């Protein structure tokens, strides 16, 4: 099968330098030029780079020139982007991608690093259980969760007992709060009964600070 | 240098329904045309290339068709697998660039939004802060709108917002409201309450209560 694996992403204060990977199989490597290309956290796509198949001419845009520099090992079949001097805005996941026949189309993609840029320092959440007050019914259904709060960087995996509960789960997407750290809650929707002889808890998982926490959240 | 036009940013049909899509240029780029399909946490894929091919693999629903400055994919029988956001671009003219993107998104029938209230846990509320997170449930459309009251008062700019995507198996959209407060400035008030305004039921709906001492 033919891959673009790429690696070497992760959190850096800007002004600093990163090297990325794309690692190329199935195909004859050295024929095909090569793009890496980004998409700013939730917005649209934009081409960072190019490279004809020997490596002996290079293209860049303007918001990236001086700073970024393509590169490429035929013999060892990877392609590389030398990242210097990074703004808070180059921010980004980060694709390569191999052009197609014979002009500026993209007919192979990798699945991706996300690059993230900031002063910020690599931080744990805590864990706070969303019990309702709502000591009452008779309503239908009930709801419980987690609140995850203040880490940084992405990304948080939560689940529930452990892998056994999935229905009516509800994990939302990060949000980056005003004091520059990331929030999200995890909430469980189940209706009334089973719940009697049934336990609750998140496990929330921080793999950028080893933080791995299982909260139970107390029943009413 | 051209900036890529596509509308509307996002449309909401039913699986079979007939999707078609705009795509647009500030000037002619003939036939160098192509677009992108980037299902929601995947990469994207090359759908049509050359403005009428097709990239192998990819199933004969998907075609695309114009020329010139104004551009159209059509997918003819909408699948569960269609609902994602799709990319044009035009490869004519240095540098490349990339349409903004339109995602295509599941319409269904008015749905109930379950309203749920949660009061900061002392947990929290020991090293100074609060988070009070109310928590509309399963509905649709995404269009919603929730207040916050504290004591029957109006409230900006501490909240913050946050919605899933379209359930794979029901196709609603769930939303979270945080209120984020510090324990004094917490500890310093009585009613608590989350307005939740919706197209989907009667007048606007209230779920609350007090710190009681």
């Amino acid at each position: 099968e033919v891959q673009l694996l790429e690696s070497g992403g992760g959190l850096v204060q800007p002004g600093g330098s990163l090297r990325l990977s794309c690692a190329a199989s199935g195909f004859t490597f050295s024929i095909y030029p090569m793009f890496w290309v980004r998409q700013a956290p939730g917005k649209g796509l934009e081409w960072v780079s190019w490279i004809g198949p020997s490596g002996g001419i290079t293209k860049y845009a303007d918001s990236v020139k001086g700073r970024f520099t393509i590169s490429r090992d035929n013999s060892k079949n990877t392609l590389y982007l030398q990242m210097n001097s990074l703004r808070a805005e180059d921010t980004a996941t980060y694709y390569c991608a191999r052009e197609g026949h014979n002009d500026w189309y993209f007919d192979l993609w990798g699945r991706g690093t996300l690059v993230t840029v900031s002063s910020a320092s690599t931080k744990g959440p805590s864990v706070f259980p969303l019990a309702p007050c709502s000591r009452s019914t008779s309503e239908s259904t009930a709801a419980l969760g987690c609140l995850v709060k203040d880490y940084f960087p992405e990304p948080v995996t939560v689940s529930w007992n452990s892998g056994a509960l999935t229905s009516g789960v509800h994990t939302f997407p990060a949000v980056l709060q005003s004091s520059g750290l990331y929030s999200l809650s995890s909430v469980v929707t189940v209706p009334s009964s089973n719940f009697g002889t049934q336990t609750y808890t998140c496990n929330v998982d921080h793999k950028p600070s080893n933080t791995k926490v299982d909260k139970t959240v107390e029943r009413k | 240098d051209i900036q890529m036009t596509q509308s509307p940013g996002t449309l909401s049909l039913s699986p079979g329904e007939r999707a078609t899509l705009s795509c647009r240029a500030s000037q002619s780029v003939s036939s160098y045309l192509a677009w992108y399909q980037q299902k929601p946490g995947q990469a994207p894929r090359l759908l049509i290339y050359d403005a009428s091919n097709r990239a192998t693999g990819i199933p004969a629903r998907f075609s695309g068709s114009g020329s010139g400055t104004e551009f159209t994919l059509t997918i003819s029988s909408l699948q569960s697998e269609d609902f994602a956001v799709y990319y044009c671009q035009q490869y004519d003219k240095w540098p490349l660039t990339f349409g903004g993107g339109t995602k295509v998104e599941i319409k269904r029938t008015v749905a109930a939004p379950s309203v749920f209230i949660f009061p900061p846990s002392d947990e929290q509320l020991k090293s100074g802060t609060a988070s009070v997170v109310c928590l509309l449930n399963n509905f649709y459309p995404r269009e919603a709108k929730v207040q916050w009251k504290v004591d029957n008062a109006l409230q900006s700019g501490n909240s913050q917002e946050s919605v899933t995507e379209q359930d794979s198996k029901d196709s609603t959209y769930s939303l979270s409201s945080t209120l984020t407060l510090s324990k004094a400035d917490y500890e310093k008030h009585k009613v608590y309450a989350c307005e939740v305004t919706h197209q989907g039921l009667s007048s606007p709906v209230t779920k609350s209560f007090n710190r009681g001492e």
